[PDB]
């Protein structure tokens, strides 16, 4: 019943962080701090949305 | 006593008997179709209730 649509690979290419997890820990507080808005738009939208589909941006 | 006395008391308990037998036979159509289909208040099984249902974020967008 129905066809799933699923976004194109051009559509979830992006330069990805290629950081270890210790290099992240070891700045987690101060980007959490300073990157504080567009995470929480991004957390906001994945919780309002329910859908990973509706929240690429 | 006089006839007029058991003419009326039978007409009365006439009345009264084929009142019943009607009722009697809607009460037994009322409960078939209720029973067949289950919009009246009789025959209502319980569901579960949707008051207990938690409406909060779950640690994880979809739910």
């Amino acid at each position: 019943p129905g066809i799933v649509e699923l976004p194109t690979l051009e559509d979830l290419k992006v330069q990805e962080v290629k950081v270890s997890s210790s290099v992240l820990k070891a700045a987690a507080h101060h980007y959490g701090a300073q990157c504080d808005k567009p995470n929480k738009e991004f957390m906001l939208c994945r919780w309002e949305e329910k859908d990973p589909r509706r929240c690429l941006e | 006593d006089g006839p007029e006395k058991n003419y009326e008391k039978t007409m009365a308990i006439l009345q009264i008997e084929a009142e019943k037998a009607e009722l009697r036979l809607k009460e037994l159509e009322v409960r078939r179709l209720m029973r067949a289909r289950g919009d009246g208040p009789w025959y209502q099984y319980p569901t579960i209730d949707k008051a207990l249902i938690d409406h909060s974020p779950k640690t994880t967008p979809d739910n």
